[PDB]
DNA sequence: CAGATGCTGA
DNA sequence: TCAGCATCTG
């Protein structure tokens, strides 16, 4: 439900989305991420030839949205005087910096503050799954390290049987069953 | 009485000029190093004046203290370690005398206001030739120049081999030392020379030759390795300045220029290289063994684990079966042994009848040998009460007075010294080492009314121990003359920083800039330099930690309750950057599985985050002080149950979101094997849905 | 043959 | 995250 700035005809970026849709609008913001999310582009190369291109752009923003997103992709061998100017001015102003390194990074960031509107329940997918499975018994930081390494994705866990579970060595079968049963039970009564 | 406080007539004159005036110190290879150490320790051993050790090393620590104690100084030296707590160091800094501190310790007991200043007379600075790069030496002689008067630096060194360095002047390490004047004492003096002179032995040196088998071994073992560096050179011309011919490759500094040249190896990955990488180390440490031990140790212990090594894998290349067969056909026929052994027993039978027709009205000598490492010493314990031929066979059948001491090991050079010193030989045998031959030199002229003694040389025809030993010394030349021509031609704002982030290289180069530094004790935040933001330091390799425990958020939760805008910085490395992307993941998923996606929702769940980047430590000391143009000055005063949790925990589900969701269906695999379509219907939030779809169905990479 | 650290309970 | 207990491994 993205909304792509007729500016931005000749992007690489764009050719590098295919789990979100996107359209074309009359919006002020380059990208619109949802609502109260806006995202713009902006390469290194671009800043150094044209010095007086992002100033102008932050300046006839203004302060509409709540969160403003600036991501930037570092193309020079010494970042050394663009990233220290792109940092100040990202302190003055209102907005968040992005380091890039390809447009498929661009891309991805895009993707991901594109559907990240869940909850706070970050108290890396390796974290993620060891933070979301450890609610349950017989799942530890090791055991959930071993079946990501393992299998790479909770469908084939799922999928397999008992017996597929207890060929993985330090954790023995009997913590494999007894993950499976907490697991397959239901929690609501037939009804 | 092993210390001798007295100094020779050649180093009175350097004390007189030392304690008026300081400056550095440059010894000829330990040419009195520790001998100067020891005497301006003892001038300074009193509990009035309190004299603070730079750096030092423990094994040289517990030998001063009993040198002091045999002595009979009436206060001992005390050492603060890690080994206390932080209240008792209190009053051992306010006692007074020596104290030997460690390099870490001293600048948080410094930082932390904590240390009795105003009354220490100085700091000695020990081992001066470690401060050339940004180190945590400099940062104790910046936050020492705070006393008016009687504040005086003493920086001893002994290794003039290390000011011979490209892109390091002599002047950047002096202004760094805030010392002005500088003395030199090499070995070109004429004070030195015309001491030295009068009290010299007689060095008998004797050329032992090889068998011709050895020769060939060593010639085909050449040949192979020119191959190798041709072979090497014609697939990478770029390291072409390291490995310039075949003479560099048999020195020592070899490896270190190789390792130094190819950096980038996540870059230049590649298989051929790395296997003429370990072919040129096997081949460098084959020869090592061959002159270092003995031949039939080289053909049961060397040559027949590489052949089974060979044919396990690809672990040593296919490229040496099939090459330098002759090899394999000298070595089993080697039976005889090395000239080395003969020369040996000739020399000792020599000794013995020499010491034979002199036994009358005359003691013998204590002759001992000198060995590289333990196993030479053990070997040549073993053949000398057994034999030759039975030690040969003893090896072959085993797999299928005259004292005996190394020389280079983890054993201090002290403890060496004091055997020698135990007992006074009278023919000394050498490895040709610089270091012994020093020692028995000052041994010889510290007694003038001595035995003569005779030091006796062993260097083989064109080895690899002579080459190293005159490329040291033409080296250690070099550099000496370098120095000697180096020589002859001669409203401020405060940062409060955090007590566990001064390990770190950035309040090194904080306090250089000419900002002053004000730390205190905290609990939240690294850095602040205004009351209105507060900035925490992240390395590549700790965000990882602080964002898989979750000890991330709950900081960044707990800092913007109070300030106004907490700021965080992120240090990375423009030579290896991680991408922070998966490759064999990017198609198959919806971009998930990176730190960046986990950083991208804690940055957009606090609206008032600012995320910094830094390639190098010295841009973000100036962006700290480029944000402080116009901002105040900081105080530092102001410092069934089982499914609904795992259901709950599912990332895009709510209260009502679960009552809704477990009320139409009962299995989990049911709504995981179904689409996002029936998820987005039910309910009316795609968001969820996308959510869920991107958490149930990911790959891993 | 015998002791190591995540299951069990909240 | 804090008291008891057993799977596979040294």
């Amino acid at each position: 439900s993205i909304i792509v700035s007729p500016r931005q005809r000749g992007n690489p970026v764009l050719k590098f989305v295919r789990n979100v849709p996107w359209e074309f609008g009359d919006v002020i913001p380059d990208y619109v991420l949802g609502q109260s999310t806006c995202a713009l582009f902006l390469s290194l190369r671009y800043h150094n030839l044209h010095p007086d291109y992002i100033h102008g752009r932050l300046q006839s923003l203004g302060k509409n949205f709540a969160l403003r997103v600036l991501l930037v992709q570092v193309d020079v061998k010494d970042p050394q005087q663009a990233l220290k100017e792109l940092a100040k001015m990202c302190i003055l102003a209102d907005c968040t910096l992005i380091l890039a390194w390809s447009p498929e990074e661009a891309g991805r960031y895009l993707e991901t503050y594109k559907a990240y509107e869940q909850k706070p329940a970050d108290l890396d997918f390796v974290s993620r799954v060891t933070e979301c499975l450890t609610t349950v018994k017989s799942v530890n930081k090791t055991d959930s390290q071993t079946l990501l390494t393992t299998f790479g994705s909770l469908e084939q866990l799922i999928a397999a049987s008992r017996e597929d579970l207890a060929l993985c060595p330090g954790l023995g079968p009997q913590k494999a069953r007894r993950l499976f049963d907490v697991l397959h039970e239901p929690f609501l009564k037939v009804p | 009485r092993i210390a001798m406080a007295p100094l020779l007539e050649y180093e009175r004159q350097l004390v007189l000029e030392l304690l008026d005036t300081d400056g550095l110190v440059v010894c000829a290879r330990g040419l009195g190093a520790d001998r100067l150490l020891y005497h301006f320790l003892q001038l300074h051993c009193h509990p009035a004046c309190l004299v603070l050790v730079l750096n030092t090393q423990p094994a040289e620590e517990e030998y001063f203290i009993n040198q002091l104690k045999i002595e009979g100084v009436e206060h001992l030296p005390r050492r603060v370690t890690n080994e206390i707590t932080s209240n008792s160091r209190y009053e051992v800094y306010t006692q007074g005398g020596v104290i030997f501190a460690t390099s870490r310790i001293l600048v948080v007991d410094f930082l932390t206001d904590r240390i009795p200043s105003d009354l220490i007379t100085g700091i000695l600075v020990y081992r001066a030739h470690r401060i050339i790069e940004s180190c945590q030496e400099a940062f104790i002689l910046r936050l020492f120049r705070q006393k008016n008067k009687r504040g005086f630096i003493k920086a001893f060194t002994d290794n003039a081999v290390a000011f011979d360095t490209g892109f390091c002047h002599v002047e950047r390490v002096m202004r760094n030392l805030f010392v002005r004047k500088l003395y030199l004492w090499p070995r070109f003096h004429v004070a030195v020379n015309s001491f030295l002179e009068q009290h010299k032995p007689e060095v008998v040196e004797i050329h032992v030759s090889m068998t011709p088998t050895m020769l060939a071994i060593q010639t085909a073992i050449l040949d192979i390795l020119n191959a190798c560096l041709k072979e090497l050179k014609c697939h990478n011309p770029s390291l072409e300045v390291e490995d310039l011919s075949l003479e560099n490759a048999i020195g020592k500094p070899f490896d270190k220029t190789i390792r130094h040249y190819l950096d980038p190896l996540w870059h230049q990955l590649g298989a051929k290289t790395k296997s003429l990488v370990q072919d040129l180390k096997i081949l460098r440490t084959l020869l090592q063994y061959l002159s270092q031990y003995d031949c039939v140790t080289f053909l049961n212990l060397l040559e027949s684990l590489r052949a089974t090594e060979k044919a396990f894998g690809q672990n040593s290349g296919w490229l040496f079966l099939d090459s330098s067969t002759s090899m394999f056909i000298n070595a089993r026929a080697r039976l005889e042994s090395n000239p080395k052994w003969e020369a040996l027993t000739e020399v000792l039978k020599e000794i013995e009848a020499e010491n034979k027709e002199s036994e009358a009205l005359g003691g013998p000598g204590q002759v001992l040998i000198c060995a590289s490492d333990d196993r030479t010493c053990s070997q040549l314990r073993d053949y000398i009460t057994l034999g030759a031929e039975a030690f040969l066979l003893r090896l072959y059948r085993k797999t299928f007075l005259t004292i005996i001491h190394p020389l280079l090991g983890c054993s201090d050079p002290y403890a060496l010294t004091r055997v020698l010193h135990e007992v006074e030989p009278r023919y000394v045998v050498l490895y040709d080492a610089e270091l012994t031959f020093v020692r028995q030199l000052e041994i010889y002229r510290a007694s003038r009314p001595g035995k003569p003694l005779r030091v006796y040389f062993l260097i083989y025809g064109g080895s690899t121990e002579e080459q190293r030993y005159l490329t040291a010394l033409r080296k250690e030349k070099e550099a000496f003359e370098k120095l000697i021509r180096e020589k002859a031609s001669m409203t401020q704002q405060s940062i409060v920083v955090d007590m566990r982030e001064f390990r770190s290289e950035l309040p090194s180069l904080i306090h250089r800039r000419g900002i002053d530094i004000e730390p205190v004790t905290l609990e939240v935040g690294d850095y602040i330099l205004t009351p209105e933001m507060c900035v925490e330091r992240k390395s590549i390799s700790d965000l990882i930690g602080s964002l898989n425990n979750g000890r991330l958020y709950s900081q960044c939760i707990s800092m913007s309750r109070y300030y106004k805008r907490p700021v965080l910085l992120i240090e990375f490395d423009p030579s290896k950057p991680f991408s922070l992307t998966s490759r064999g993941a990017l198609f198959q998923e919806i971009s998930s599985n990176d730190i960046s996606s986990k950083l991208t929702l804690l940055t957009l769940h606090f609206p008032r985050l600012r995320i910094l980047w830094c390639p190098s430590p010295h841009a973000t000391a100036e962006l700290f002080e480029e944000l402080k143009q116009s901002k105040p000055q900081p105080d530092a005063a102001t410092a069934n149950p089982g499914p609904q949790d795992f259901l709950l925990k599912m990332p895009g589900v709510n209260a009502k979101n679960c009552r809704s969701l477990m009320h139409h269906v009962k299995n989990i695999a049911e709504l995981a094997a179904l689409s996002q379509d029936e998820l987005t219907s039910i309910l009316g939030n795609a968001a969820n849905a996308k959510q869920l779809y991107d958490f149930i169905h990911t790959s891993f990479a």
